[PDB]
């Protein structure tokens, strides 16, 4: 027959019949590059911290999309409270480096 | 001249550091543990193994009465019997042919075997640590034993040095253990004196050839149907042997930590967790005064491929021009790459090669030659193979587990989204200011 076992970082030790006792340990041999294009580098710690990847890659992937998220919409917040006092002086002109954003 | 480290225990793996005395040229160092051992406080409870029931020769009284008196032996049972005439080969055996009463024993030994097949019941306590270790400095070795707990010093008249203590509590064994034949198991055994049956320790002594033995094995007589002469009664299976047949799997292989598990006495030999600390004093005649060593004058690191493994996977070369002939050491200064060698050979110019180890997926760290300082740098690809059957040598560490590459990426893109926040909020202040200067 055949079986399967599974080791990690710690290791393993199996017995088989009156034999001598055998040890095995583990290696980092994942497949992607921690040195090519950002395509391959997150295919390769993924693999590596798998069930810490679903907090662990998945975790610092997610903050950087809420980082960009949070400020391209606090650079908006300018938008409001600069361009609005512009136009207070209605029946007025000013410089239209600025007036080319009050439109719209 | 002290100096305290700390060292991680797992055997055969030795740990380097390099003493700096302001004074005189440094020094190197190198602890290897050999061998530990544990050994817990015991004493015994009971001994268990299988009975043997002993049923002596009945007594008779033609035609009068008996009634039954009280003895020590173990689980002794007495019982009277009316009317019977029993026989035998010659005849009847009485002459009045009823009020005939008869007698009926019964009680309890130790098997003929037992001497070799028996078990033994014990309580354990707290335990104690004791190690065996290898120290090299300069140009001697020495070996010692020391118990880590904190106070007690060590060892032979040459070097002074105290250990402990342990940073983490660990005893594989529970509050009770069970001996048979060299295997120990975890059981949790009725007491002394609290015996039932059809269970492990049904009969109970406190040796093998003493006198004063109790039990409890349900032992009842029944009334004679055929007349010839017997008696008949019925018992429980013993507990010894249903508990063979159920007994699981000793603890020589569920130990964690990877332990061996050894009897007379009992402790558990060559377990890896935790660290240990360690002060050591150094004898003042083993330094030498700073201007007999070599001196160097310049240092360049080159550094081959590397792998990043759990074996000696890189290379590098330095070059230097020395002033004299000398044998100065060599070191590395980050906890994440050690070295393979210690000393060297020096002349007026020329190289060496040496060998390294590491598990960061780049190479960044110092090495230090006769006392003198150089950089390192490139970068390390993963490995090829899968399974080897080493021990890795160093550990594994958050911030040098990540490239280069990818923090130059996750840097700029952060900090990028945080800097086009403060623009958008300077603007406002001086939108204000305008609208301030608006009035």
């Amino acid at each position: 027959t055949s079986r399967n076992f599974s080791v990690g970082r710690e290791g393993l030790e199996y017995v088989w019949g009156n034999h001598e006792p055998v040890r095995v340990w583990a290696q980092e041999s994942a497949p992607g590059d921690p040195h090519g294009w950002p395509h391959e580098i997150i295919i390769h710690y993924y693999h590596r911290h798998p069930v810490y990847t679903v907090i662990v890659l998945c975790g610092v992937a997610l903050a950087i999309l809420v980082g960009t998220a949070s400020s391209a919409a606090c650079i908006a917040k300018a938008r409001r409270d600069c361009l609005t006092p512009y136009a207070l002086a209605p029946n007025a002109t000013v410089p239209t480096a600025l007036a080319v954003l009050c439109c719209i | 001249f002290e100096h305290a480290t700390t060292v991680p225990n797992v055997p055969g793996i030795p740990y380097k550091a390099l003493v700096e005395r302001a004074g005189y040229a440094p020094l190197n160092l190198e602890i290897t543990v050999v061998s530990s051992e544990l050994t817990p406080s015991t004493n015994k409870e009971y001994v268990t193994c299988k009975f043997h029931t002993v049923i002596p020769s009945p007594q008779v009284k033609c035609c009068g009465s008996l009634e039954c008196k009280a003895s020590s032996k173990a689980d002794y049972t007495c019982r009277v019997f009316g009317g019977v005439y029993p026989f035998m080969w010659g005849g009847a055996q009485c002459f009045c042919d009823s009020e005939n009463t008869q007698l009926s024993e019964a009680y309890v030994e130790f098997a003929p075997d037992c001497t070799i097949d028996h078990a033994v019941a014990l309580k354990v306590h707290t335990a104690a640590l004791k190690v065996g270790l290898r120290i090299v400095y300069g140009n001697t070795t020495a070996h010692l034993d020391t118990f880590v707990n904190g106070v007690t010093p060590g060892s032979s008249r040459d070097l002074k040095v105290i250990a402990g203590p342990i940073s983490a509590a660990f005893s594989p064994f529970d509050h009770k253990v069970v001996i048979r034949k060299g295997l120990v198991y975890n059981y949790d055994f009725p007491e002394y004196g609290a015996m039932k049956p059809g269970a492990f320790g049904d009969i109970q002594a406190s040796s093998l050839d003493a006198t004063d033995i109790v039990a409890r094995t349900d032992i009842r007589l029944l009334k004679p149907s055929v007349k010839n002469i017997h008696v008949p009664y019925t018992q429980a299976v013993s507990g010894y042997e249903m508990w063979k047949n159920n007994s699981g799997r000793p603890l020589q292989e569920t130990a964690p930590f990877g332990c061996k598990i050894e009897v007379e006495p009992l402790r558990a030999s060559n377990c890896a967790y935790g660290h240990i600390p360690i002060s050591i004093d150094i004898p003042d005649a083993a330094f030498v005064r700073s201007s007999e060593s070599p001196t160097i004058l310049e240092v360049s690191c080159t550094v081959a491929d590397c792998i990043y493994s759990a074996d000696f996977g890189g290379s590098l070369t330095l070059q230097y021009k020395a002033d004299r002939e000398g044998h100065c050491p060599v070191h590395s200064h980050s906890t994440t790459a050690v070295l393979k060698e210690a000393t060297t050979h020096v002349t007026a110019v020329g190289s060496i090669t040496l060998h390294f180890s590491t598990s960061s997926p780049q190479a960044n760290f110092i090495v230090s030659l006769c006392g003198k300082k150089s950089t390192c740098n490139a970068e390390c690809k993963p490995p090829a193979d899968h399974i080897i059957g080493e021990p890795h040598k160093v550990d594994q560490e958050f911030q040098a587990a990540v490239s280069k590459t990818s923090w130059n990426w996750l840097l700029a893109l952060f900090g990028g989204a945080s800097s086009l926040i403060v623009v958008g909020l300077i603007v406002l202040v001086c939108s204000s200011m305008l609208i301030n200067t608006r009035r």
